[PDB]
């Protein structure tokens, strides 16, 4: 997941070993296969084999809609403003690296391998378009950015003469346990307004993000 | 279904309301759907699914159904009387003495701050 | 109604199928439906001992020393901490041999299991914290009983809830 | 000749050994002809001693005790303890869990055609009555099943000032108080690294007999 | 460093362990000295340390003094001097029935040696005497040492039927054409972690399978070739002077 | 070989920052028992 | 007729039953 | 905020669609009496909102069914889907 490691850098933080990136790769792959399962099932229940954008935006059906619409058209807020204002800076190509992650998503061109690495045996009689490929790029990028945010949050919530061989340029922020706690947190079950059947017994449900 | 009336006859209950057979048949349909659904999942599991590795061919022997039902009754379906558990648990309760006191001809209430004082609830 | 009901049942061609279901079914060595034998047979340890008509592969003989070792562990709730791998592995081998499998657990099972466990318990305690305070406090047993009255889908019934309703002691004792 | 008493079971049912003798010498625990020894393992013998400081036989003795002794060894037990600081003895009895265990070990044979839920139920209707021919079924008069003597009371009254008053018992625990109990040589530990710290007499004493 | 893979002439471990013994004041743990001295080399750099701790001053702890003696007694057993093995034991052992049987066994009359071992364990087993954890690995292992010096190979057949290990493979094996199939698979359970002894069982049943034509010749040449190179590695781990 | 309690305390010190210190004898035992039941059922 | 009343003596069964038995007690 | 919300429930400017009598009956059923009017109107309001949420779920899931870009009926498929997306359980009706 070289793109994911770049995307993880784009969010905020640096230096994931191969472990966290392969794990995140599995995460994103699972999320996306589930999305396409649901959307294909819904379309065929409507009675059509071709995968379409109207289902998928409504599959998210949440404030998850404003940002996705902007991404297609091109083809709280104070905090995201304030953190970016703190970022403002330059040298060793400071702002330059920021752009790389933005235009190295799977949707940029490498649509083929992104289509193949994920599941593609599904819907053998049809084949989706590249518009949904770009869409999935948007969703995968947002998922990687969110996961990273929660990992950093939990990390922070946890809180002689030099021998010259320690470089004093190495840090170890992010690992399996952090991401695991974050992905527990994000599976906040439902808003809990979808689990209000409070006094009962038994349960099962799948979930995204 | 008339056979559902025939089954009612086994328990001496000939006083139904005619919504019950619809309802219990609907129920059994729902239940067996779920059952032989997850049993089909397990039949797939023996057939070593992922994002394309092999086919999916159905046999659905009895063992898979047994698996799919034991998971359900893992959290449902009032089981055999768990007597021994209750006996030992109750011996653990039935261990410490009675108060052996005399409230002297009245009622003895819990102390206020454990009593309720059912006043009109108010902010 | 009963006579007319049977006559109408005979109106269907399934009167023949109805006539055949007179015997006692479960044409097997048996399926007992009693209680005490279910209990006992679900209480003693079993042993996966094998036949050998021509060849029963596996290349590792079955043992029940493992089941005794499994039932002898200092399991949780005596100690004050969630079990570290080794204890859990010793307990599992016991259960696998006791159910009728063979072969050793392969050191990745324990870790995924610990993972699921700690996720479970974080969920529960998050629920209780959501009970006590809305937005310096300290938590009790009664709050956990409250939240296991509200949300019982979390825990599987049996064993512990009955034990939970036999630990709610009064102040003086 | 009723004999379903507690102290009388010890006073009269005495001077004969169908018992199980225990042994203590301040460090080990033993009973009967035991080749081995039990140290202070609180996982087991404290569960035992909890019961034996009361007068209940634990649920679990029964099946081994049955298969061991063919007769003259059951109904109840007494245990022979003797210290090395005297000799002492004290009695133990059933609890209805021991009795239900007396039905379990009967289930390892003839599981079919046994009508378990019927026969093993009706067995108790005879057993429980037969064990206990000493019950105390004797009434006494209250102030509630006669007349002319109904008493007065003054707790649920009506003050003129205050509304009403009641009887409510008295603890000592107040609000915002302490909740409950607490939440609960490294040179030698370094000097013992990689240390990792009579069955073969049993298989040769048989062959020396032969 | 994996195996700290020097395993060569005056290497780092030999030169580090022989530099510890020249300075008094540090007292490295005795089962690490036994491991480092046996696995790499410098056996006599380890007996310099395991005798310095035993004799001279006392270490003022019984559990460091007894773990030193066990670490010493399997250095002497590895280098096969028995006269220092049997003289360190009876300086240490506490019963009388084992100070008699140890000394009837380094002389070499093994009939009054085994009688005083079975009469040593019945001094235990509800005897009042505490007998230690070691001195119980001497009773149950030198009962079976003298019972295989005396050549009693049918009694310790049925004994090794119950526990089940290389002792069953050793006595029942040599004391192979008809019972090859139970013997062959029981070898391969123990043929991993190989030793110079276990390859002789692996080679010989490959030789008596060539006699019946079950096994080809060439395989016995390869099995003797890769087995000799393991015998070479055990020769190279020993000291220089041939003893 | 290798050169040879802070699991629950870490499971709970990372949940909150306003104290919320649980009590043993009442609460902790419950949780340990739940964990035991979970492992037994799952592996079965 | 009454033959079917005499025949209707099915005595159905389940496949599997649970038994509430924790680890600690056993 | 919050205090405006019980400044407002008292006067007629905000009186939930659920009549006071019906909510009084359902308070009483599940065991609650109090001589305030705010709280009852408030539980009324929350329930109104929850049913509105399943309403919009049904509306959109009906709007997907055909022709994205004999009148409307909220049938068992629309309901099966929305109730399912909640925690409300499976609706597998049948015939025969």
């Amino acid at each position: 997941m070289e793109i994911q490691q770049m995307m993880f850098v784009s969010g905020e933080t640096n230096d994931p070993p191969v472990e966290t990136t392969s794990l995140i790769e599995d995460i994103v792959r699972s999320q996306v296969v589930e999305i396409v399962l649901h959307s294909s099932q819904t379309a065929l229940s409507r009675g059509t084999k071709s995968i379409v954008p109207e289902d998928v935006i409504f599959l998210i059906r949440h404030d998850k809609a404003k940002v996705n619409r902007l991404r297609t058209y091109l083809s709280s807020l104070k905090r995201l403003k304030t953190n970016d204002e703190r970022t403002k800076n330059m040298t060793k190509e400071e702002y330059v690296h920021w752009s790389e992650c933005r235009q190295a998503s799977f949707t940029f061109r490498k649509a083929k391998r992104f289509r193949e690495w994920c599941g593609l045996s599904h819907l053998a009689e049809s084949r989706p378009s590249d518009d949904v490929i770009d869409i999935l790029g948007f969703l995968t990028f947002e998922m990687v950015c969110s996961i990273t945010e929660e990992a950093l949050i939990v990390k922070m919530l946890e809180e002689r003469k030099h021998l010259f061989d320690g470089p004093d340029k190495d840090v170890r922020p992010i690992t399996s346990g952090h991401v695991l706690e974050a992905w527990r947190r994000l599976q906040k079950r439902n808003v809990e307004k979808k689990a209000i059947r409070n006094f009962q017994g038994g349960k099962l449900r799948s979930r995204v993000q | 279904v008339r056979l559902l009336h025939l089954i009612f006859a086994t328990q001496n209950i000939y006083s139904y309301q005619d919504h019950v057979p619809l309802q219990l048949m609907d129920f059994a349909y729902r239940y067996t759907t779920g059952t032989l659904q997850d049993a089909t999942i397990y039949s797939d599991h023996a057939h070593a699914s992922n994002a394309g590795n092999a086919g999916t061919n159905a046999q659905l022997t009895t063992e898979d159904i047994r698996l799919a039902i034991a998971a359900r009754t893992n959290y449902q379906f009032k089981p055999v009387p768990p007597k021994e558990l209750l006996l030992e648990l109750a011996a653990e309760r039935n261990k410490k003495p009675l108060p052996a006191v005399i409230p002297t001809w009245g009622i003895r209430l819990p102390p206020e701050k454990y009593c309720l004082t059912g006043k009109d609830w108010v902010l | 109604y009963e006579r007319l009901k049977r006559d109408i049942l005979a109106l269907p061609v399934r009167e023949r199928r109805r006539i055949k279901a007179i015997t006692r079914e479960s044409g097997k060595k048996g399926m007992v439906n009693s209680v005490i034998t279910q209990t006992r047979q679900a209480l003693i340890p079993k042993v996966p001992v094998v036949t050998r008509p021509t060849n029963v592969p596996g290349n590792s003989v079955q043992w029940a020393q493992d089941v005794i070792h499994g039932f002898q562990a200092l399991l949780a709730s005596e100690i004050y901490e969630l079990p570290e791998m080794d204890n859990l592995r010793t307990r599992m081998t016991g259960i696998s041999r006791e159910h009728g499998l063979i072969g050793p657990v392969d050191d990745s099972v324990i870790e995924i299991m610990l993972i699921g466990l700690e996720q479970h318990l974080k969920g529960i305690v998050e629920a209780a914290i959501d009970i006590v305070k809305y937005r310096r406090h300290t938590l009790t047993i009664e709050d956990m009983y409250d939240t296991l009255e509200q949300y019982p889908y979390l825990v599987e019934p049996g064993g512990t809830l009955l034990r939970l309703q036999s630990v709610m002691l009064h102040d003086e004792d | 000749k009723f004999a379903e008493t507690s102290e009388e079971i010890l006073h009269k049912y005495e001077k004969f050994p169908p018992s199980l003798t225990f042994h203590i010498h301040e460090n080990h625990y033993r009973f009967g002809d035991q080749d081995g020894v039990i140290p202070k393992n609180s996982s087991v013998i404290k569960a035992f001693l909890e019961y034996v400081a009361r007068e209940e036989i634990p649920p679990a003795l029964i099946e081994v005790t049955k298969d061991a002794g063919v007769q003259l060894y059951e109904g109840c037990i007494i245990l022979r303890i003797y210290d090395h600081r005297k000799t002492y003895t004290t009695i133990l009895r059933p609890t209805q869990l021991s009795l239900y265990a007396d039905l379990l070990y009967q289930t390892d044979y003839l599981q079919v055609r046994f009508t378990d839920s019927l026969s093993l139920n009706i067995e108790t209707e005879i057993l429980t009555a037969s064990k206990r021919n000493l019950d105390l079924s004797v009434p006494l008069n209250p102030h509630r099943a006669t007349a002319n003597l109904k008493p007065e009371v003054k707790y649920p009254y009506y003050d003129p000032e205050t509304d009403t008053v009641v009887h409510e018992h008295r603890p000592d625990a107040r609000g915002n108080m302490v909740n409950a109990d607490t939440v609960d040589s490294d040179y030698e530990r370094l000097m013992l690294l990689l240390s990792d710290r009579f069955m073969r007499l049993r298989f040769v004493e048989a062959w020396r007999k032969k | 460093y994996h195996i700290r893979q020097q395993d060569a002439r005056p290497n780092v471990i030999k030169s580090l362990l022989d530099g510890v013994g020249k300075c008094p004041g540090l007292h490295l743990p005795p089962h690490l000295v036994k491991y480092l001295g046996s696995n790499y080399n410098a056996w006599y750099g380890a007996i310099k340390l395991l005798e310095e701790l035993s004799e001279g001053q006392g270490i003022d702890n019984q559990k460091i003094s007894d773990a030193n003696q066990d670490a010493l007694l399997e250095v002497y057993m590895s280098l096969q001097e028995d006269d220092m093995f049997y003289g360190t034991w009876r300086r240490r052992a506490k019963y009388f029935e084992t100070n008699a049987a140890l000394s009837y066994e380094q002389i070499g009359i093994w009939d009054k040696a085994l009688q005083l071992y079975e009469a040593a364990q019945i001094k235990a087993r509800s005897g009042v005497f505490p007998f230690g954890e070691s001195e119980y690995s001497l009773w149950e292992d030198h009962w079976i040492y003298c019972a295989e010096k005396l050549q009693h190979w049918e009694i310790l057949t049925e004994l090794a039927k119950h526990e089940g290990f290389t002792d069953l493979l050793l006595e029942c094996g040599w004391r192979w054409i008809a019972d090859r199939e139970p013997l062959e698979q029981s070898v391969k359970t123990v043929m991993d972690i190989p030793t110079p002894r276990r390859q002789i069982f692996q080679t010989f049943l490959a030789l008596q399978g060539f006699s019946q034509q079950k096994d080809t010749l060439q395989d016995v040449s390869r099995l003797c070739d890769e087995g000799i190179q393991l015998t070479l590695r055990k020769w190279n781990a020993l000291p220089q002077r041939v003893t | 070989s290798q050169p040879s309690l802070k699991e629950l305390l870490r499971n709970v010190g990372a949940d909150e920052g306003d104290g919320e210190t649980v009590i043993d004898g009442d609460v902790e035992e419950l949780l340990l028992d739940l964990a035991d039941e979970f492992v037994t059922s799952v592996t079965s | 007729h009454q033959v079917l009343d005499g025949v209707a003596k099915s005595y159905p069964l389940p496949l599997e039953r649970k038994v509430i038995m924790p680890a600690r007690s056993r | 905020t919050l205090e405006e919300i019980l400044e407002m429930m008292e006067d007629e400017e905000f009186t939930p669609i659920i009549p006071d009598a019906v909510t009084d009956y359902y308070l009483a059923k599940n065991g609650f009496e109090t001589s305030d009017i705010k709280i009852k109107r408030i539980l009324a309001l929350a329930t109104q909102k929850f049913i509105s949420d399943i309403a919009q779920d049904a509306y959109e899931y009906s709007r997907i069914r055909s022709s994205s870009s004999n009148k409307v009926v909220l049938t068992m498929d629309d309901l099966r889907s929305a109730l399912g997306e909640y925690g409300i359980n499976v609706k597998r009706p049948n015939f025969y």
